[PDB]
């Protein structure tokens, strides 16, 4: 008697998958869908190199901390990389007003072009170079943030400043300026002559009046005084007007916003990897046709979807005998 | 199995059936050997490929976390932001693990269903012209041609032919 | 199909069976014609209606987006707010598309299961008093009354009656 | 031999549905569950007409921008409709303090009743009508926000104002007032006489002291000066007290909060449709027994749940042959 | 049922079958009585226990709400915070109710599948040495020993033994 | 003819479960997975008693409202319990600066140790005990917050205060101080002599200058004046420096942060239950092996996951006949 049988496939495959009712089920064919590996470098993102801030904060960079001269002129970036606790931030102690809101605006910027808006040499009624602090040393001598000017009285007087700058560029300008808070009223007069001082600033949308608050503070980087910095975005064909009779830290250089697009500020201890990638995480780049990865949730680029799983494996075959 | 074919009344799979997933092994006077059933095997492949794609293109809409920074006087919203992103991360993680888990289980019983369907296709054709050992095999109360075998596989097997030799061979 | 009844060993559906979803077509000396099986057809309707409702009243708890406005110095939370609402929108979208997709597939095999169950109900009643062509049909080794037909449909078909004429008619 | 068959339904229906393993499966009966249409009008919501702000912002309306006289007295609304960028906002340039927090409080308000709290004629020691700016023209002459009073010195002097208002109503009052920031110190004295001025304001829960900040600003609507507006909610049987020797933009009219309930501020380019609805979106109203719709996520009323799908269709029948 | 065994062609469950879930009731000259089929019953228990655990340890990653407080000038974010936490609460609620609902339904048909599989295991062994009443029972064309009964349960039932007395007893 | 049958289980169980296609299906075995009960007490959390604030707010406690002497010295807590609207908050009317941010920092604190940083007796040039208000009565006499000192002029003068405190402890210090806003300029001089006054405060990270704003305000607790309170965290080996010529409400006692960990601030009307628990909600504690509960979403401890369901029941058995 001739015989016919209905039968199925089996092989020497050992990969397991889970189901609701049963885990570690050995299946004849599976598909792993989780990417679990990376290169461990910070790579150019589709041919665009990131801006890697080394030991400088974003504040250190935009104000021109003398320890941050590597970023005096930065090329277009794909994304920016900043350490958890960069050593070089505000060399002279103080605060940066609405700092996080500025870092947020950066995630949306791809390129600046530094320009000189108020020359340091254009201050004939004051001292423009004097200017400096041991809290901000450069090559063993007293220095200061390079993008702003710490103006001090001249020949024993500080005439009231009325200065305006008109943005005659095509692009928005990031403008930065500040105020110095002295530790006593006798330091005040030593520095600015005028004991009662202010800084007014105005544009089409801005209207601020600063008064230096004097207090007795702990020393930070050897200083009891403080610098407080402010910024705004100046639209093309708008002007900024300044007025101060003391404590004014004037802008010298500003930033043309030449390129806007998709960016990010990535927190990573790593530095440039000299490679290319289409998907980068803080830990290293990913190159994968996988639809999921479990490397890190804050990535940049054309990335697989992040899950927190150890393993994700799709059974495609049948139970294996 | 839920359909009881795989690891069931067909207790073992075939190492030697390399053509496809499910299929046949004839054995008559003219020689034996494995043949895949290409129609059920391609039905199953169309299905599984579409299932993978489905799963992938349903997780296309998935939360993509963004980095935001808060000052030390913003602790409440920094916390809310953290909880909010962790939350979407756990939700979409549950979603992938639970979908893979449920479609995995569904995938197996599909293969189980297919072997059974195939085993029933033959069975419903041969009627009484064959014996049912119940082990996955059918023995013909007549002799079967290598071209009569393929006729059962094809779905054309002619019942009003051997209808005699089988009935009188009992 | 997973149960292999619809588009399976019953290769085609009936245009002329307008009464219900599944059912019968008798054919004896007293005339033929389609009758729906109202018990299985109402079982299936109870089920599908409850499934729709279920789906709807499970999406009753669904995120309802609200408009909030932020100044140009609130960009971070405006962004967090946007991401947060987009996120709940994608989650509940995945949820509806994936539930409809899974219950759609489940819905079909339900109909498949029902036709098969129905086909087995008759089969298990007629035993050897009928032939199984295997094409969805049963041929009686005896003659069947229009009131004997309804008796199989009803579930009362009397086996110890025709138990003779069928056994001696082979 | 008599014969019985088990068979199923089929018809000439062509509607497809998807499943996990198979898309475009033609089924004998389906149920579409996605509403995809609307009327394209902004309708009364269950017999309550929306407040449609035309070309005025919410700021334009509540301050009484002269271009916004259509809203001098507004009936109860279901919801408010405001354009993306309304042309009429702050005619005299400036800012509105905690504006978004006020618009949020509106989403919860259904009706105001404007009342006069400080008559314009009750300012015998100052000039109450003088008052006006070319930045705020009405019918080709200089005008100003109607709900507040720009008080100027009288016969060369500005006596210090101590004014209080007690809310003797049953309801909370929305009260609005302001301060003018001049461009120079010589404009200051021209307008208010007193070179050093303030505005103090207090209630049971409020305690504010305003000082006009002078700066040199770009011209907006032809003005280098700025108006800054403030608001509060005055509870029944509480009073508000004012004190100023300059730069005070006094309240004249306030708003009784007569009806509170469910509302919304809808952003839409559309205007009144002259219809009724139970569910409205920014694009038009919906009338549907459907459990899902895909029109727009920010809707108001008894609405189907919003999904982003193109199509959602439930198979109810069996495969169709 | 989808497999049509429970509340199907086995219309009723056994009060007296207390040993396990599914099983047997023999009846020969040496006495009758219920025996559970421990292999299928333990298969089903392994499965259901794993399913509960699965469900529980998939909801391990679930949103845990935190209390935050806002001033009366923080109404927008207080609102965003409220909506955000209510949202995660509704999402994870839908998730549990919908998973319990779907695995409940799956759980039953599993039991249905198991009884059917068991009923087919016997059936495929006894072949023609028994009658199929179709009501859940098999009647032997031969007499069955209490040790022949257990042999069908065990899966060893010897077909080439009674192959005679059954064939000649018709 | 001997006979064998395949059959299944059934019993006299009546518990129903739902499925997608069918609800109220009676099943032979089910597993309820929802915990629906609690004890109704606020219990120690694993042997650590909560701090139950009775009728005092967190502000009332940390400032030392005289009505809040039960909390003059509080033991370590697991969590803190505060009523919806505690009757005792700011006895003298005013505000507490960044209050919610402080309550947030508390959710992360398990224990304080009050210490005296500036003795009330160490104010020889001013009046340290005078000091008191009818708005803050204690045992029928005029009192004041106990943790701060309302300093008033002495023998008709208020010399400028320059006071510093250095945190010589191992732990961070929560420090609290304030400013008094008088209702008139004549009350100002009566109290502080100096008509123009300030309060400057500085640390390594702080730099503030307070000026008392005078306004005419409604009476609250019988007072038209206001107290405004401020706080900071002082790191070990940092100092705080004060400077004021008026309106200064000086710190006396501060808080050592001795224990940090997991905590919470629970809003509940209930009070101590004298029991122990591993899971507490605002309504009462839970003791359950259940994987879900529906009591309240804001819980503390090793808790089942909160769902909003009425019932969650898992079918484990088969349909019951
Ligand atoms: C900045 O400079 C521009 C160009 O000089 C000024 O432009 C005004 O308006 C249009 C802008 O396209 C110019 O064509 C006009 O010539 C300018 N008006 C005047 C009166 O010069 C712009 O106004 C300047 N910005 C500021 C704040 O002064
Ligand atoms: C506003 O006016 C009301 C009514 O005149 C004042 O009401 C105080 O307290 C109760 C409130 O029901 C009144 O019956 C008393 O007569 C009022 N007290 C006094 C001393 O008149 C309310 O005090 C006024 N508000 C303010 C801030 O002055
Ligand atoms: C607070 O007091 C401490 C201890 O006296 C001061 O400590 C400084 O730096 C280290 C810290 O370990 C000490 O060993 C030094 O002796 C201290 N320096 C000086 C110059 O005394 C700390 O500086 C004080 N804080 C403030 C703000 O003065
Ligand atoms: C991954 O990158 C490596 C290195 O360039 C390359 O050789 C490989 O083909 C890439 N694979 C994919 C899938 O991109
Ligand atoms: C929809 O509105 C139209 C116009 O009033 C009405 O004729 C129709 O009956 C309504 N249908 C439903 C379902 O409300
Ligand atoms: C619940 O607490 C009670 C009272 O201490 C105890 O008797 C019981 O054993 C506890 N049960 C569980 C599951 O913890």
């Amino acid at each position: 008697g001739d015989q016919i049988c209905i039968g199925y496939h089996a092989n020497n495959s050992t990969v397991q998958v889970d189901t609701i009712m049963e885990k570690n089920v050995t299946v004849t064919h599976a598909q792993d869908i989780l990417e679990k590996t990376h290169n461990g470098k910070l790579c150019s993102l589709d041919g665009v190199k990131p801006l890697i801030l080394r030991d400088c904060s974003v504040a250190g960079w935009l104000l021109g901390n003398p320890m941050c001269d590597e970023f005096i002129n930065v090329p277009e970036w794909s994304y920016i990389v900043e350490k958890a606790s960069p050593a070089n931030d505000l060399c002279y102690p103080g605060d940066f007003n609405d700092y996080e809101e500025l870092k947020h605006l950066l995630s949306r910027i791809n390129h600046f072009e530094k320009i000189q808006i108020i020359p340091k040499s254009s201050w004939p009624n004051h001292e423009a170079s004097l200017g400096v602090s041991s809290a901000c040393p450069y090559l063993g001598e007293s220095s200061f943030f390079r993008n702003v000017v710490w103006l001090i009285k001249k020949n024993s007087s500080y005439p009231t400043i009325k200065r305006s700058y008109n943005n005659t560029n095509q692009e928005d300008l990031l403008v930065l300026w500040g105020i110095h808070h002295p530790n006593d009223a006798a330091e005040q007069i030593k520095l600015y002559q005028n004991p009662n001082t202010y800084i007014s600033v105005g544009t089409s949308t801005l209207n601020q009046r600063l008064v230096p608050t004097i207090a007795t503070r702990s020393k930070v980087n050897g200083q009891s005084g403080r610098m407080e910095f402010f910024w705004t975005i100046l639209k093309p064909n708008d002007a900024i007007n300044f007025e101060s009779n003391g404590n004014f830290i004037a802008p010298e250089y500003a930033y043309k916003i030449v390129k806007k697009g998709d960016s990010a500020i990535m927190k990573s201890e790593l530095e440039y990897g000299n490679c290319n990638t289409k998907c980068q995480t803080p830990m290293g780049a990913i190159n994968s046709s996988m639809p999921f990865h479990n490397i890190h949730p804050l990535t940049i680029g054309e990335c697989p979807k992040y899950v927190k799983s150890n393993r994700l494996v799709l059974a495609t075959g049948l139970r294996n005998t | 199995g839920l359909f009881g074919a795989i690891a069931g009344f067909i207790e073992g799979g075939w190492q030697g059936m390399v053509d496809g997933w499910y299929g046949y092994h004839h054995s008559n006077e003219q020689g034996s050997g494995y043949a895949a059933d290409k129609e059920s095997t391609q039905k199953a492949i169309d299905g599984i490929t579409n299932k993978v794609n489905s799963i992938i293109n349903k997780m296309n809409t998935q939360f993509e976390a963004v980095g935001r920074e808060f000052s030390n006087l913003e602790r409440r919203i920094e916390n809310l932001n953290k909880k909010m992103e962790d939350g979407f991360l756990d939700v979409w993680t549950y979603n992938a693990e639970l979908l893979v888990l449920m479609e995995n289980e569904r995938t197996l019983d599909f293969h189980d269903s297919n072997v059974k369907n195939l085993y029933d296709k033959v069975r419903l054709q041969l009627r009484d012209n064959a014996k049912e050992l119940g082990n996955g095999c059918f023995e013909f109360y007549h002799k079967c041609d290598d071209e009569c075998m393929e006729s059962v596989k094809n779905g054309t097997y002619d019942y009003p032919q051997y209808s005699e030799e089988a009935r009188l061979n009992r």
